[PDB]
RNA sequence: GAUGGGGAAGCUCCGUUUCAAAGGCCUGAUUUUAUGCAGGCCACCAUCGAAAGGGAAUCCGGUUAAGAUUCCGGAACCUGG
RNA sequence: GUUCUUUGUAAAGUGCCUUCGAAGAGUCGAGUUGUUUGGGAAUGCAGCUCUAAGUGGGUGGUUCCAUCUAAAGCUAA
RNA sequence: GUUUGACCUCAAAUCAGGUAGGAGUACCCGCUGAACUUAAGCAUAUCAAUAAGCGGAGGAAAAGAAACCAACCGGGAUUGCCUUAGUAACGGCGAGUGAAGCGGCAAAAGCUCAAAUUUGAAAUCUGGUACCUUCGGUGCCCGAGUUGUAAUUUGGAGAGGG
């Protein structure tokens, strides 16, 4: 072309690169317990078929346990804040256990809290200080 | 003939077939390695095609029915981070296409293991 | 002899709107509340002032600071915003509604009066848009609308609407005929 | 001269200097055209062009330190990179992600797993 | 709220309210110039079903087209957008709604969004017509009117034109030939 | 060079008269004195009066360019107009 | 030939004063509910277009390898400050 | 993988009971002109006369029936 | 009040902070749009919904989550390839033109607004200024907005409460 002419008549220099072979070696990065066994020799479904996982939920188009459970295994292996406490213990010294009482209080019930959040609230208060 | 137009002016000759199938199985490769953990595909369920020339042979579908989902144990948009499909504008019409489908996630449900979120 | 462009147009809407027949629905206003009680309502209404950004700053900053250091109830203001004083309009939460006689977009207020008549809500025209805007801190809102009110002023406000209603809505319910506008 | 040597020497040695070099340049010069050549000349106007880079420098360093910190950098020390770069909304723009999809991502977030047992 | 009375009223364009609206607007404009900047929209509830916002870097402006054709193939809509696009080169064309008509001459209300303002380009709702990829939308048209025009649509009314009727037609105008001959 | 005009050297622009410099500087009268007396700056006459007042004989007051090029750099000059804008 | 406009999908065509907010001069003790500006006058409105159109001004003598109302000697005239 | 910050009567997800529960107009459509499409069932498009309803409306099939419910917008392979 | 300001509209700054032209153009999105050639010379027709010309973008573009296809045991975003099929169908039914459902496969991600009062507090944000853990964050200031900026939600419904 006339422009990759002058390319190659002065001497600015291709800016030359090479990836192609990266392109196919591609470092497995989502997981170091696979990393540790995956094998690039070995395509991805040879891999996966090694490893024990599903490489396809899909039926294959055309032709065709120790890992697993090292990874199964790791598997398996919150306060109030000081108004909120200040609040709960206010109730308490005041109405105690009485719901039925302490729903109604305007004085310190004034979001007007259900008497089920009230006595939730006044159970988490109560294991967080025995 | 139907050659009356300038049908030379375009003609694509498909000499990339042979690289297009090495293109892909790259890409699925570079999927793998930043899907390893999940499977490249979604599970996608079972159904019976219209067109009664057709009818007779069951295939896939795009995405399970959120009935199917309720009566799968689990919700359509908690399904859809454990890599099951939802459609939203499917209806099941068939007992049995909606009891083969319960069955494939209560399957799919069994055999997955998912990671902490630490 | 020349004039600006644009101060000619405006003169010629001007005896154009002067001079051009318009539906009732059209100049319904043109027959508004009276000086003497549309100032009521503004002295009625002046107390009532929404709390500017200003005072709401600094009312938090000082809540905030007696909090650092370790009851009321809901403040009664003027309603004003348009899809909020629609929404009071139609629900019979709304008591008193003023509206301004001079709108740019004509639609978007024609229907306000005759939606207040018939959900038998009380509503008054009153001159100027600014004149409301003025009374709650923003350039204009074409609209205001009252809410539960002080005890003090409940006996004031039900004075203002009997006033409203046998000045403008008694007075007034004839502007149905009498087409706008046929000025000579 | 050298770069290095210039870096450290006061910014009114280097405008001495300068005209120095300038002299020598025109008396060079004047030599050149009675000789067939002359190849201080060359070293002369290189040195010059030298002396008049470290000095733009010194005055850019300083003028870099000047706007340091506040906002509006002139428009000749911003990036050069390209014009479409300028656009194409910063990283901070383009991650803004609106409160509905925040706490829909929150709520469901993309969870990893395997199917085998 | 007001929005719903506003869009029901608009729908009775002949009513006689409307009809003395548009009769002076119809003056208005004509005496201005045939496109000029517009403070606020007239149609607020049009606007606002159309992703128009008042926050800032929101633009509302007023375009004169004539009318008729010895023919013509395209909308007086999709014109007034190009035509409006092509003078405010920084702003960024979404949509537009008709306000008003006349016998030689139809108006259209054109909203403009510009993505260099920053409340644009911080909103997340809004920031992805900052990309260059829409740039001059009304030009290719990719608006409403412009995908009403060229038959963006589907089902067997649009095949020819379901996803343009040129790339379908070099689609399927083309001798597919694979190495291993069919 | 071409032919110069007699009023665009000399005292024609050495001195410019009050009404011009009340233009140039963009500031009203009172603000413009209150500069000049903060400044104090004093009106000056020129040996011939004609020859400054662009060969015009009438009772113009001069001010020296220099002074007022100076005043319009003041930072009073802005100030003024904060507090106008203020008021 | 822009300028303010109109037609044209558009590369663009019309139009030179066309119903444009199209600038250029002067005065005052500092403008009285107290130091934020008042008043007096004219209504045209860019540019390019001529080395044969109008124009501010140099005459003589001598000099060179090629230049002279220019280079050297003498004496001249126009514009501005 | 290590560490600082949370916190706030803050922000979410599912089941049950209870009270409400919102549908984009000069737009669909009709008659016509010109063009295009295999699209006669007038395929769509642009102009022109008129103009629409909300247990309402488009398209198709046995006396009704099935699907969406447009006239706003974004999106990787 | 023979006054002052609110507004609403419209102007100016070599104003502070910004953006637009143009080039390139194989592919993409539109506008515009002929003829040579071919059939019973050429009236419809083919060349052609092409070349030329004009405007608008990127590395891909467009389209894309149904006012869709089907009539069945229903399918279930868009795009691309094979088949469908040289078939349905058009064609002075003469030359020629010519799809679409479904099926086989590469890939999958869905969504965001309008319309509901935050009304017990426009809770929103552009811009200037002083700092910093400077693709931005904090305090202060001015302004935009009530002709609507914050939050939830939209046919899979959804919202106020226990």
């Amino acid at each position: 072309s006339v422009r990759k002419r002058k390319m190659n008549r002065s001497s600015v220099g291709k800016a030359t690169r090479r990836n192609k072979d990266k392109q196919r070696k591609i470092n497995i990065q989502s997981n170091p317990i696979i990393a540790a066994n995956w094998d690039y020799s070995l395509t991805m479904a040879q891999n996966y078929k090694k490893l024990g996982l599903r490489a396809k939920l899909q039926t294959p188009a055309g032709g065709k346990e120790t890992e697993v459970v090292k990874k199964l295994e790791e598997l398996a292996s919150r306060s109030q804040s000081e108004r909120e406490e200040e609040w709960l213990e206010k109730l308490y010294k005041k109405h105690g256990d009485d719901y039925k009482k302490m729903f109604f209080d305007k004085k310190l019930n004034i979001y007007q809290q259900s008497e089920g959040d009230l006595k939730r609230r006044l159970l988490r208060w109560k294991k967080r200080n025995g | 003939n139907h050659f009356r137009k300038h049908w030379q002016e375009r003609v694509k000759v498909h000499f990339d077939q042979a690289g297009k199938k090495v293109s892909r199985r790259n890409a699925r490769a570079t999927r793998a390695a930043k899907i390893a953990p999940r499977p490249l595909d979604l599970l996608r369920p079972v159904v019976r095609a219209p067109t009664v020339k057709y009818n007779r042979k069951v295939r896939a579908g795009r995405g399970f029915t959120l009935a199917e989902v309720k009566a799968a144990g689990l919700t359509a948009a908690y399904a859809r981070t454990i890599g099951i499909a939802v459609d939203h504008r499917r209806q099941n019409r068939n007992q049995e296409i909606f009891d083969a489908n319960v069955q494939r996630l209560k399957e799919y449900q069994s055999k997955i293991i998912v990671f902490p979120r630490n | 002899v020349k004039w600006p462009e644009y101060v000619r147009v405006q003169r010629q809407k001007k005896i154009l709107s002067i001079r051009l027949k318009v539906p009732p629905t059209i100049a319904q206003f043109q027959y508004t509340l009276d000086r003497n009680t549309a100032a009521e309502t503004f002295k009625l209404f002046n107390k009532y002032r929404p709390e500017t950004a200003a005072e709401k700053k600094e009312r938090l900053t000082k809540e905030a600071a007696a909090v650092a250091e370790g009851a009321s109830p809901k403040p009664y203001a003027v309603k004003y915003g348009l899809n909020h004083v629609v929404a009071l309009i139609e629900n019979k939460k709304a008591k008193l509604v003023l509206i301004a006689n001079d709108v740019d977009p004509i639609e978007l207020v024609v229907f306000l009066p005759a939606l207040c008549k018939k959900m038998g809500v009380p509503y008054a025209i009153v001159k100027g848009k600014a004149r409301l805007g003025t009374l709650v801190n923003q350039k204009t809102s074409a609209v205001a609308a009252l809410t539960e009110v002080r005890a003090e002023d409940e006996a004031a406000l039900a004075k203002l609407v009997s006033t409203i209603d046998a000045n403008f809505a008694d007075k007034y319910d004839e502007v149905k005929k009498h087409w706008g506008g046929g000025i000579l | 001269v050298k770069a290095y040597e210039l870096r450290t020497k006061s910014k009114e040695q280097l405008a001495s200097q300068l005209v120095d070099l300038k002299k020598e340049l025109a008396e060079l010069k004047v030599q050149k055209l009675s000789r067939p050549s002359l190849p201080k000349i060359k070293t002369v106007r290189k040195s010059i062009a030298c002396v008049l880079t470290v000095i733009n420098e010194q005055q850019r360093e300083a003028v870099r330190q000047l706007y340091k910190g506040k906002k509006y950098q002139p428009k000749d020390l911003r990036a050069k990179k390209t014009r479409a770069l300028r656009r194409a909304l910063t990283k901070f723009e383009a991650s803004q992600v609106t409160e509905k999809q925040r706490k829909k991502q929150i709520a469901f977030p993309q969870r990893k797993y395997a199917i085998k047992a | 709220g007001a929005y719903k009375y506003l869009e029901e009223l608009q729908r009775k364009k002949q009513s006689d309210v409307l009809r003395f609206l548009q009769r002076v607007r119809v003056w208005e404009y004509r005496q201005k110039n045939v496109i000029h900047r517009a403070a606020r929209p007239t149609r607020p509830d049009k606007a606002r079903r159309l992703g128009y916002k008042a926050k800032q870097g929101f633009v509302i402006y007023r375009v004169r087209v004539r009318r008729g054709n010895l023919k013509y193939q395209r909308s007086l809509r999709a014109t007034a957008e190009e035509r409006v696009g092509r003078r405010a080169a920084n702003l960024r064309v979404l949509n537009s709604y008709w306000v008003n008509q006349d016998s030689t001459y139809k108006y259209f209300e054109v909203i403009l969004v510009d993505p260099q303002h920053k409340a644009i380009r911080r909103d997340a709702r809004y920031n992805w017509i900052c990309d260059p990829v829409h740039k001059h939308r009304e030009a290719r048209g990719l608006t409403a009117t412009g995908k009403k025009s060229r038959g963006i649509n589907k089902g067997h009314k649009f095949n020819n034109t379901k996803a343009g009727r040129r790339k379908t037609w070099k689609r399927q105008n083309t001798l597919s030939l694979w190495r291993y001959r069919k | 060079m071409r032919i110069k005009k007699k009023n665009t050297r000399g005292n024609a622009r050495n001195f410019i008269t009050r009404s011009q410099a009340v233009r140039k500087l963009q500031v009203s009268l009172a603000d413009f004195r209150r500069l000049c007396i903060f400044k104090g700056i004093y009106p000056r006459e020129p040996r011939n009066k004609k020859k400054a007042n662009k060969g015009s004989t009438a009772p113009t007051t001069f001010y020296y360019a220099k002074d007022i090029q100076y005043l319009m750099h003041e930072p009073v000059l802005a100030k003024f107009r904060e507090h106008k804008t203020f008021a």
